[PDB]
């Protein structure tokens, strides 16, 4: 993954404005709502019976915050996503056996969430830089499969 | 399979687009070209730069096809049949690409309709665009 | 969309399976488990080793569903509706996985029916399994 | 991609029996027949109007032979598929803009062809080793996208 300086600038500027207590939970919740087979991995997370139940579920919010934390770490190490995501790759691939297509899906849901929250500020070139980032993270998280 | 709630949700969100329909269609295409550059090679006769009259005009056509699908959501295979033949037989559009445009359409809607883009409506819109895509990729032979 | 030729091709190839139907279904599952190990986690109550009575029994069920689809190829959404609910609502099978089993079913047919697995029939079978998969993944909510 | 010694053995033994003048063309032809959007990239290849025309097309056979040649090279360098496929990656990604999903599809068509030709000898463990190989090649060929 290769962001140009203008794309790194676009990415880091927007990210500074992100609420790290909320956005990750919003993405994970939306993943569970939009792509319901993903709920297969979150049996122990409690009530996921309605969209409101999912979005309000404190465990969804907590783990969403952990996901966003890993994205934040990825942003700090764009040139070594593979090492950054090594243990998470062992977890999601070797332990959980999550199909790696879902890493791409969560990346895109995160993109939709950023668009929703930032509106016109989430311009087409800003989106393009973020797509490079979420593809980079998905690919790194899938390394144990490759 | 679109539920009654999905149909209501899509019609409602689409309802709020109004005069902006073609504009948002053009924006979705621009987002797709910038984010997923492989898709550019389908349009060698278009200048794809920002503000392109050709992309603006095409955006309106894409929007119109989507509103056709909304308006005839229970009979989409029939409504989109001609468009399906075009994209498969003539244009040979790789089926992966429909997922890319569908995503960029969702992103465009989220960036313009914050009150409407709830998680439930997000799911409804995604199912709808997946259904449209399924029809548009049903005619490879 | 399955053409008349596709329907004929699938019925004909499937025709040659005969008593071997369940066996080939079990073989396809075994190929899927070995080649795509993520799919194993859907069957924690099965022993998946070679010669497994549980995999043999399940193979017969999978084969039966496929013959149901062949026999009612023009009404597949209805014929597979119950199976569709099961795989989406109860089992939560990731849609990517249908492509994996479909591929392993093609590989099993190619390994057993060399005269029948022409390029045309290969295409017909692939479209048919994709149609079956489309139905089995149509009920996520 | 990590083949065990038993899987390398399975792979190399079968490969020794492959007709390198025919199998690649059979795979490429079948790709064009089974997944017809792929014909988009082969406009200059002449008559592709029927399955017989495709399979008998001398250019399809010739380029199929080049594809198989690249697989043979990949088999010789399983521990460096990325370097092995670097120039082909520039070609298929940067020049041709082929979506990388099609590399996975051609890999699987090749698998079906090997099953067709070898029958019962193409056992489920032999298939599993070949899936590791065709995933490895697809991933390497897509490196310029990653
Ligand atoms: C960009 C994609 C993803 C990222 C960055 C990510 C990140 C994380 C992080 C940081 C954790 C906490 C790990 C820990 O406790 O040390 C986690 C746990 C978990 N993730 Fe993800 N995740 C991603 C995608 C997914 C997807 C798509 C699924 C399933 C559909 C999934 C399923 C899980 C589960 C089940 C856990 C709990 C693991 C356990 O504690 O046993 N993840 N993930
Ligand atoms: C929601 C999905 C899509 C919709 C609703 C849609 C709609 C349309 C419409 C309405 C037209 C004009 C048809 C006519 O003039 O009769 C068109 C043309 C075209 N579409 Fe799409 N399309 C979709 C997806 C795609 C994708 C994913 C691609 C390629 C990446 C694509 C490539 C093209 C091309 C190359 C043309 C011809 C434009 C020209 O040469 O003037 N379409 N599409
Ligand atoms: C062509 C595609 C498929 C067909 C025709 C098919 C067919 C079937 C049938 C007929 C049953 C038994 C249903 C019953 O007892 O009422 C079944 C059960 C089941 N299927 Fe599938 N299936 C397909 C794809 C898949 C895939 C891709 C997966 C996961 C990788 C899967 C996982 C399961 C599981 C976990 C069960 C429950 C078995 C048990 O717990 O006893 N299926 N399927
Ligand atoms: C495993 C996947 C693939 C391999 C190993 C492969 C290998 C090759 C090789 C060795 C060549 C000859 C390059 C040369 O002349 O130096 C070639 C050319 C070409 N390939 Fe592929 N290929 C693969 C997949 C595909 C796919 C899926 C497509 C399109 C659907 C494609 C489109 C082309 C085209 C259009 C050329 C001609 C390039 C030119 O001369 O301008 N390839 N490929």
């Amino acid at each position: 993954v290769h962001l140009t300086p203008e794309e790194k600038s676009a990415v880091t500027a927007l990210w500074g404005k992100v609420n790290v207590d909320e956005v990750g939970g919003e993405a994970l919740g939306r993943l569970l709502v939009v792509y319901p087979w993903t709920q297969r991995f979150f049996e122990s997370f409690g009530d996921l019976s309605t969209p409101d139940a999912v979005m309000g579920n404190p465990k969804v919010k907590a783990w969403g915050k952990k996901v966003l934390g890993a994205f934040s770490d990825g942003l700090a190490h764009l040139d070594n996503l593979k090492g950054t995501f090594a243990t998470l790759s062992e977890l999601h691939c070797d332990k959980l056996h999550v199909d790696p297509e879902n890493f791409r899906l969560l990346g895109n849901v995160l993109v939709c969430v950023l668009a929703h929250h930032f509106g016109k500020e989430f311009t087409p070139p800003v989106q393009a830089a973020y797509q490079k980032v979420v593809a980079g993270v998905a690919n790194a998280l899938a390394h144990k499969y490759h | 399979v679109l539920s009654p709630a999905d149909k209501t949700n899509v019609k409602a969100a689409w309802g709020k687009v109004g005069a902006h329909a073609g504009e948002y269609g053009a924006e979705a295409l621009e987002r797709m070209f910038l984010s997923f550059p492989t898709t550019k090679t389908y349009f060698p006769h278009f200048d794809l730069s920002h503000g392109s009259a050709q992309v603006k005009g095409h955006g309106k056509k894409v929007a119109d096809a989507l509103t056709n699908a909304v308006a005839h959501v229970d009979d989409m295979p029939n409504a989109l049949s001609a468009l399906s033949d075009l994209h498969a037989h003539k244009l040979r559009v790789d089926p992966v690409n429909f997922k890319l445009l569908s995503h960029c359409l969702l992103v465009t809607l989220a960036a313009h309709l914050p009150a409407e883009f709830t998680p439930a409506v997000h799911a409804s819109l995604d199912k709808f665009l997946a259904s449209v895509s399924t029809v548009l990729t049903s005619k490879y032979r």
